[PDB]
């Protein structure tokens, strides 16, 4: 049944402008993908934690443009959200195995 | 800082969507099919101008689940709804595909263009200009045919597209 297909820390980066955000760790289940964040604050060291389903995330391929390198893109209402890989191999990977898990939630409903 | 105008490539499978989009960023053109899931492309130009930044989401013509296609739509601020002339059926999806963004932006007049691509292949049209325009003009939009091949009109989509992008945000600030 349920299982952990992948993880890793990825980069987070804002969308519109590219800037950099901070460091995530991802954890793809057989049906969601889950995004811990970890933002330091003065005395609040905030986090904060999304879930989303596969079958409402639209996952897209950045392609490569200078101030972009590995990147993938996350849209769910309402968020656009940016993650840098460690390199291509990483992104690759991230990228088939949510294809994947997404597809085997399709031959399984 | 350089405005960011966000293209949404819209249309049946095989209609010229990943064509046209690859032409315009690269100037390329291969005659292979290769089916796509969800590519994101950005390109800096100069519009009447100004140097502007141009985003384009480009994506499979048939998406499983209605949410995420919703996903894509929402994140954009202006939409090519194209068709292939040598396909019929291809024009009779833009009507739902229509539907589906008028509803997504809760927007009559979002930006859009209708395009019939495929101009090249004029001995196989099976959608006659006048059918198209006539469309165009009860959705109360343009029409213009392109050739991601040979590039006919595939600079003026765009440019035309950002400029519709760009007026709604002048009013609407
Ligand atoms: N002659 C000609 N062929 C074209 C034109 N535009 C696209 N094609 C061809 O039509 C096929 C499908 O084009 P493609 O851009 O992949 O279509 P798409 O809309 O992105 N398909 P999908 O939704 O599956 O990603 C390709 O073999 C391509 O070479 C055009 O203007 N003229
Ligand atoms: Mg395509």
């Amino acid at each position: 049944g349920q299982y952990l297909v992948y993880n890793g820390d990825l980069v987070e980066y804002e969308a519109d402008h590219m800037a950099q955000l901070q460091r995530v760790h991802g954890f793809l289940m057989n049906d969601c993908l889950l995004v811990a964040t970890w933002l330091p604050q003065r005395r609040g060291m905030y986090r904060y934690n999304a879930l989303y389903p596969l079958d409402r995330l639209a996952v897209v391929n950045v392609k490569d443009n200078p101030p972009m390198k590995d990147m993938f893109k996350l849209l769910m209402f309402p968020e656009s959200r940016i993650f840098q890989a460690e390199n291509a191999k990483i992104k690759r990977e991230w990228l088939e195995v949510l294809e994947e898990t997404k597809r085997a939630l399709s031959d399984k409903r | 800082s350089l405005a960011l105008h966000k293209v949404i490539m819209v249309g049946s499978g095989g209609v010229g969507k990943s064509a046209l989009t690859l032409q315009f960023m690269y100037d390329e053109f291969v005659e292979d099919y290769e089916p796509t899931k969800a590519d994101s492309y950005r390109k800096k130009v100069v519009l009447d101008g100004e140097e502007v930044q141009i985003d384009i989401l480009d994506t499979a013509g048939l998406e499983d689940y209605a949410a995420i296609r919703d996903n894509y739509f929402r994140s954009g601020e202006g939409f090519l709804c194209v068709f292939s002339i040598t396909e019929m059926e291809s024009f009779a999806a833009t009507a739902d595909f229509r539907e589906q963004i008028l509803r997504v932006k809760e927007d009559e007049n979002v930006p859009f263009l209708l395009v019939g691509n495929k101009s090249d292949l004029e001995d196989k049209r099976q959608v006659s200009v006048e059918e198209a325009k006539n469309r165009a003009e009860q959705w109360n939009v343009n029409y213009v045919e392109t050739s991601a091949k040979t590039r006919a009109n595939v600079d003026k989509v765009f440019f035309d597209l950002m400029r519709e992008i760009r007026a709604r945000k002048m009013e609407d600030s």
